[PDB]
């Protein structure tokens, strides 16, 4: 199946004395270098497309002083976010994929999984939050509310909390920081058992803490809300900007829906699978199919909740 | 809390709206206070206050039906404010007051006495109609939305009317300020 490492683990086995470390060799035993080629070229796309987006947000509000109110914090939480996985993530890939096998040592797998893991989660957190926020404000559950600065700065710092809380175990003991799929790229190791890091115990919090938690909020928010809009839209039949927003809130809920599933739900059914079908074993053609999905989430959530957002269309 | 301007004519009927407890009055409902202001917008009378509200929810403008005579002068005040720069996106709530009153004069006083290229027939629920298109005629704001209604002179109770509106206006805000719609 395997070739266990301390540091790492390579899907393919040495039976036959091929196989080398990831650190070490060139992965071209895992696939033909033509992969590899296409891989590194991949990170720098994402680069050059993660980069505009992402910064350009930063700078817009800067530049533009209308946008600095709390609720669009945790957008601009969001474009950070998906610095790191352009920095910690695809560039240090870049300079590793280029390759075949990870050059900055073991050392900088550590940086590079973390780095890159801190900003997926901010970015998933800040989802969460996202939906929270537009739950409380516009279905007015708690109806005795204001919503001002100081509860923005606890929603982007919790998202930091809770990054922190998956990220920065896999430093301290807690499963480990390995290179995944291809091994050019270092992340959590949830696809292989590991007592001294206690890889279960991680995995089954994840999933549960970062992937049902996360999931579960989403839908009830943003089905509270689009309740409210139609019920609104219910009641004044003649008023038609309600039924205009009816229509839009709807039509972007599913879209949100829809982006995080295609986002997570590849790592959950992956790791969920490795879980419950132990007499399994997997290569790094699909141990990058989760990586995939997850990766290019740099693009398309500040595509769509930050470019499709409506107080930033209008700078464009 | 709720800022609502009231605005129209002496004997448009706001005179006993304003009363359901600058001239501010203090009506609640459904945990959420209001803040009426009986204010005047003539044009004299206009720059005394219009620079300093800001944060206005909405605007309820009142309109004497059965009054022919400051009909014209109700449809360019109204005018005035709706595309008025500083409430240009601020939501109207439109009543026509003196419903049956109207209904009992338009039988006896053609609508052409006020609309001259009025071509329907003298009858409520058109010259109604009309007088309604005509205030909403001026719009001239895409996305402004302008809550009507026809109250039945004194013998009703419209101030669910106010806050049904009210609601509306807050939502699409809501959905406004978190960049949905
Ligand atoms: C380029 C790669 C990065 C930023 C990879 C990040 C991976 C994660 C944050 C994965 C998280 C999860 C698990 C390890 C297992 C359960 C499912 C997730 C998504 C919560
Ligand atoms: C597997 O065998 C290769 C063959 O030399 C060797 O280089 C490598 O270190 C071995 N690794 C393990 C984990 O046995």
């Amino acid at each position: 199946c395997g070739t266990e490492g301390p540091n790492f683990y390579v899907p393919f086995s040495n039976k036959t004395g091929v196989v080398r470390s990831p650190f070490e060799a060139p992965q071209y035993y895992l696939a033909e270098p033509w992969q590899f080629s296409m891989l590194a070229a991949y990170m720098f796309l994402l680069i050059m497309l993660g980069f505009p987006i992402n910064f350009l947000t930063l700078y817009v509000t800067v530049q533009h002083k209308k946008l600095r109110t709390p609720l669009n914090y945790i957008l601009l939480n969001l474009a950070v976010a998906d610095l790191f996985m352009v920095f910690g993530g695809f560039t240090t890939t870049l300079y590793t994929s280029l390759h075949g096998y990870f050059v900055f040592g073991p050392t900088g797998c550590n940086l590079e999984g973390f780095f890159a893991t801190l900003g997926g989660e901010i970015a998933l957190w800040s989802l969460v939050v996202l939906a929270i926020e537009r739950y409380v404000v516009v279905c007015k559950p708690m109806s005795n509310f204001r919503f001002g600065e100081n509860h923005a700065i606890m929603g982007v710092a919790f998202t930091w909390v809770m990054a922190l809380a998956c990220a920065a175990p896999p430093l301290v003991g807690w499963s480990r920081y390995i290179p995944e799929g291809m091994q050019c790229s270092c992340g959590i190791d949830y696809y292989t058992p590991h007592e001294e890091t206690n890889n279960e115990s991680f995995v089954i919090y994840m999933f549960v803490v970062h992937f049902i938690i996360p999931l579960i909020v989403i839908f009830f928010c943003y089905g509270q809300l689009v309740f409210t809009v139609k019920e609104a839209a219910a009641q004044q039949q003649e008023s038609a900007t309600t039924q205009k927003a009816e229509k839009e809130v709807t039509r972007m809920v599913i879209i949100y829906v829809i982006a995080f599933l295609i986002c997570w739900l590849p790592y959950a059914g992956v790791a969920f699978y490795i879980f419950t079908h132990q007499g399994s074993c997997f290569g790094p053609i699909f141990m990058t199919i989760p990586a995939f999905f997850a990766k290019t989430s740099a693009v398309y959530n500040p595509v769509i909740y930050i470019m499709m957002n409506k107080q930033f269309r209008n700078c464009m | 809390d709720v800022k609502l301007l009231l605005l129209g004519a002496d004997n448009s009927g706001k005179s006993t709206i304003v009363k359901q407890m600058i001239v501010e009055t203090h009506f609640t409902f459904k945990n959420l206070h209001f803040r009426l202001f009986d204010v005047g917008g003539q044009r004299s009378e206009r720059k005394k206050w219009i620079h300093c509200f800001e944060d206005v929810t909405a605007i309820i403008f009142c309109v004497d039906l059965s009054d022919y005579n400051r009909m014209h002068e109700s449809l360019m005040d109204f005018d005035s404010i709706c595309n008025n720069k500083f409430f240009i996106d601020t939501s109207i709530i439109l009543f026509l007051n003196k419903k049956d009153l109207f209904g009992e004069k338009i039988k006896k006083s053609p609508l052409t006495i006020c609309f001259p290229e009025y071509t329907g027939p003298n009858t409520y629920e058109d010259a109604a109609a009309y007088i309604q298109a005509q205030f909403e005629s001026k719009n001239r704001s895409p996305n402004k939305e302008i809550y009507c209604h026809m109250t039945c002179a004194t013998d009703t109770n419209n101030a669910q009317v106010i806050f049904d509106a009210v609601t509306d206006i807050i939502i699409a805000n809501n959905l406004r300020g978190c960049g949905l719609y």
